[PDB]
RNA sequence: UUGAGCCUUGAUGUGUAGGAUAGGUGGGAGGCUUUGAAGUGUGGACGCCAGUCUGCAUGGAGCCGACCUUGAAAUACCACC
């Protein structure tokens, strides 16, 4: 069996002296599925960016089989913003599009006899060789077909007039249509929702090709993966099990070193004790336990794990009037997401606000913060209401500064509300609690640049949150930490987000979009809302259809 | 001990590099100088290399 | 049927010398058809790859026995000459309205290298369908009897699987084992030619031949 | 008793439009079945649930192409696939 790729002694090291990858050393076979755990700055993205070839800076080496296709999808896709739906799409077909055009141009050669043949018309056999490559001719048909099988938006629709979800499937369908033999997914299901994030698992366990993908999820990496690589600091542990199974190991694993680090403790102090003693004679002490203590003094790489410590401020105090909507309505162009909405939102709630891509989830967060202006009008707060908002796409953070410039703005004391508090302590207070607050928010991580987020969004003091999609990169630790620090919160939230657990595990009120832009809205929490649905049901189950890729 | 050091490869197309230091961790963006190069004699840029 | 006995009857688990075939592909005799053959190459080139794609057409010393309806889409003076030099379906560039909407189908599209301002269908609907050829491949150049005498001759073009498989035609049973050779030697020889810039293990992977109701039988 | 590989023999390929599950070029004409059917009753398997493949039983000669309004054509073989 010969493998796909290999890694042999691979090495990487970060900015100081930190051994983010040690000694990885594997293997890739044809076939298989790869999940790759870690927290939020393990060294995932970095693995899969030299697995790419992107990075070659590494120690060791990595190689993969000579004609073998590595499709690399990033936890970063960026698109064009000039471009439209086709074109950004047409580019993961561009050379059969631009030889079809150098064709076009090639066939004013048999009108008009100026350097006929011996100069351009062997060249014509190469062109119509780049297209038999592949279809070529049926180009059009594969488009709409990959258009069909990932719901995409139709090719006229820009690229900046894109939701997430549909932003992330554009991204995997032009990566998917290079048709590679070895996919790297670097969060392959970030804003994808519930259909979508299906048919790719489905996809994914029908590749033929190898498969490496990262996941911070367990259901979606239960479905797809067949082994797991744990990642932690430093080095690369493989695991052939379940996301459960391999849990278990986990915590095995940890206690067994948290144990040994305090047996090490245990004799550093009675070796100290040992040294701090005088020599009692003309006798040994001797040199080599002297020795023996210097090196038992070494260091070990404590967890960067996030915990309990997300800090969510309190914001001013909050009257019965928080929100209220009437008759709600919106509509683009022809197509409408909103229509005839109206609710009211009782202090101290949390609102899960769920439903399809682009169904306008983040346009309701638009309308509410007041950058859009609905049709049918009708939004209102209550005048204690300070709105404070989280956005689904993190760009807007300056990559140059470091993380304490960016979230504090430089000034020594940040101003929350009511409290002066020091910049350097409420930084830290997102667990970056080092000399991580000198780190670039371009060199930061998914999930660091979403702790990030969250914590210079944070700031302003709001008792409204508008928090949309906030746990998009961050690990089930942050997303304890989150979820916690979100049931102790007085003012009240609302939360878009495509994590059923996460949303059940808070949510008070659930605003849930529906086809022909209405927007059901429940109070009560997933438990009750499901023992509705099914108090008055309708009988069927069946979602998908899973269409195709091939042919 | 944070300035690793680095080497400035001439963008010349010969082999030839000046050698320094670097902050790795306040400066990510790789160095980027005009530096006279002995093997073509002329005044070209030199780009960060490992 | 006859399928249910021929299975016993072959003993394909062998490579055939190309002359010690003949007899088996001969013994088939028993089959009601017309017989004709579907001789088919591999090749060591990768489909995925446009380098090691395979196209071009060939010229055999009888035919594949059926004759193709070749087209000239260069109308005007050489109208005359391209009707009468052996063109089945006379449509000129600017006469493909009529004759165009009329012919549905022909053996060979036009090739006119002196004269090609017709695209067709605006989406490769002629391109696509194979049909509509490209002078590089032999049919557009600035003679005009060329394509007439390889459509009377039957000249095949070859065709790259997804696999790298190149499929061909000799004609029918009626032609003799010397007439076979010949025609197998040609193709061979041709492929030999048009082996690509990649020559990985065998040019010739698998050769069989084999008719259109019987067996394939390798030819090695 | 197994694991892996290889050769054969089968079985398998639901996008939309299409008569209805259409793998790819074929390459050609009609063959298939009557060496007993286009079916009804029955049993398993697949099942993108439409459905086509299947071991049977008396009855055993009619199912598709060809015709085209679909990007493509009709398990109507052996193929190297
Ligand atoms: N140039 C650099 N200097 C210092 N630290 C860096 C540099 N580049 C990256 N890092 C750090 O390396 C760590 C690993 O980041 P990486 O993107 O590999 O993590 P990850 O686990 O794959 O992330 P995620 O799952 O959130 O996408 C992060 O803490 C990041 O801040
Ligand atoms: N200016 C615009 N013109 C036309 N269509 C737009 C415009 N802005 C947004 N849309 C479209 O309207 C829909 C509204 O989606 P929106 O960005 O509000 O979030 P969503 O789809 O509900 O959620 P998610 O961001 O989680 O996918 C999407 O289909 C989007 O592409
Ligand atoms: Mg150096
Ligand atoms: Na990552
Ligand atoms: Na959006």
């Amino acid at each position: 069996a010969q493998f796909v790729y290999t890694m042999h002694r691979v090495g990487k090291v970060v900015p100081p002296k930190r051994h983010i990858l040690k000694n990885i050393s594997l293997s890739f076979f044809p076939g298989a599925k790869i999940g790759v755990l870690g927290l939020n700055g393990a060294g995932k993205s970095t693995l899969l960016r030299i697995m790419a070839g992107i990075d070659k800076d590494i120690e060791g080496e990595a190689r993969p089989q000579p004609d073998i296709k590595i499709g690399y999808l990033p936890q970063e896709p960026q698109l064009n913003p000039e471009h439209t739906v086709r074109e950004s799409i047409e580019e993961a077909v561009s050379e059969v599009v631009n030889a079809l055009k150098r064709l076009d141009e090639v066939y004013a050669l048999y009108a008009d006899p100026d350097a006929d043949f011996d100069k351009l018309a062997a060249e014509q056999g190469r062109l119509e060789e780049i297209i038999q490559a592949h279809d070529g001719h049926n180009l059009n048909v594969q488009l709409e077909r990959a258009a069909d099988a990932l719901r995409l938006p139709d090719w006229d629709a820009k690229i900046a007039n894109l939701s997430g979800g549909e932003r992330r499937r554009v991204a995997l369908c032009r990566l998917l249509l290079e048709k590679p033999d070895m996919l790297l997914l670097d969060q392959p299901t970030n804003h994808l929702d519930a259909e979508s994030v299906a048919w790719l698992e489905r996809f994914l366990h029908d590749f033929e090709g190898t498969v490496v993908a990262i996941t911070h999820d367990r259901y979606f990496l239960d479905n797809v993966a067949g082994w797991i690589l744990e990642l932690d600091r430093g080095e690369g542990i493989p695991w052939e099990g379940n996301y459960s199974s391999w849990l278990e190991q986990k915590d095995q694993r940890l206690a067994q070193e948290a144990s040994q680090e305090a047996a090490r403790r245990k004799s550093i102090e009675k070796e100290l004790e040992w040294v701090r003693q005088g020599t009692k004679g003309r006798q040994s002490k001797g040199k080599a336990r002297l020795a023996r203590f210097e090196e038992l003094n070494s260091t070990e790489y404590q967890k960067r794990n996030e915990t309990n410590e997300l800090f969510i401020p309190p914001g001013p105090r909050l009257g019965d009037k928080v929100l209220e909507v009437s008759n709600l309505r919106k509509s683009y162009g022809d197509r409408l997401l909103i229509d005839s909405l109206s609710f009211s939102i009782p202090k101290g709630a949390i609102v899960g606000i769920i439903g399809p891509n682009g169904a306008g989830k983040s346009t309701l967060f638009r309308m509410i913060s007041g950058q859009e202006q609905p049709d049918s009008g009708t939004i209102t707060l209550g005048e204690t209401v300070k709105l404070a908002s989280v956005d689904q796409f993190r760009d807007s953070m300056d990559n140059s500064k470091t993380v304490w410039e960016e979230v504090s703005g430089g000034l020594d004391i940040m101003k929350i509300g009511n409290t002066e508090m020091p910049s350097r302590a409420y930084v830290g207070r997102f667990n970056f609690k080092g000399v991580d607050q000198g780190k670039r928010v371009g060199e930061l991580s998914g999930g660091e640049r979403g702790r990030l987020h969250l914590a210079k969004l944070l700031q302003v003091g709001g008792n409204m949150l508008l928090l949309d999609q906030p746990t998009n990169d961050l690990d089930i630790e942050t997303l304890r930490a989150l979820e916690n620090a979100l049931l102790e919160f007085p003012g009240c939230a609302m939360v878009i987000s495509h994590d059923r657990w996460f949303l059940d595990r808070i949510a008070t009120h659930i605003l849930d979009y529906q086809d022909e832009g209405k927007v059901e809205f429940f109070e009560g929490n997933f438990t009750e809302y499901e023992e509705y649905k099914k108090r008055t049901l309708g009988a069927d189950a069946l979602e998908p259809k899973r269409i195709k890729y091939k042919r | 001990g944070i300035r690793e050091k680095i080497k400035l490869v001439s963008s010349a197309g010969t082999g030839h590099f000046y050698t320094t230091t670097k902050n790795k961790r306040t400066k990510p963006e790789k160095l980027e100088l005009k530096k006279f190069d002995p093997v073509v004699r002329q005044h070209v840029i030199y780009k960060e290399a490992k | 049927k006859r399928m249910r006995v021929i299975r016993e009857k072959v003993d394909a688990t062998k490579q055939y010398d190309i002359n010690e075939a003949i007899a088996l592909l001969k013994e088939l005799a028993t089959a009601k058809f017309v017989e004709s053959v579907d001789v088919a190459v591999n090749l060591g080139i990768d489909a995925r790859k446009s380098d090691q794609n395979v196209r071009g057409a060939t010229v055999l010393p009888h035919g594949t026995g059926r004759s193709v309806r070749v087209a000239v889409f260069t109308q005007g003076a050489n109208a005359e000459a391209a009707k009468a030099a052996g063109a089945e379906l006379v449509g000129m560039e600017d006469l493909a309205d009529q004759i165009k909407k009329g012919e549905m189908n022909f053996d060979v599209v036009i090739a006119s290298p002196d004269a090609m301002r017709v695209v067709g269908q605006l989406g490769q609907v002629l391109g696509p369908r194979g049909l509509m050829p490209n002078p590089k491949v032999g049919t557009v150049t600035p003679n005009v009897a060329e394509a007439v005498k390889n459509a009377k001759a039957g000249q095949v073009r070859y065709r790259n699987d997804k696999n790298g498989i190149i499929h061909t035609t000799i004609g029918k049973v009626d032609f003799d084992a010397d007439k076979l050779k010949e025609n197998l030697e040609a193709l061979l020889v041709a492929l030999k030619k048009a082996k690509p810039t990649q020559a990985k293990g065998v040019y010739i992977k698998k050769v069989s031949i084999s008719t259109t109701m019987g067996a394939g039988v390798a030819v090695d």
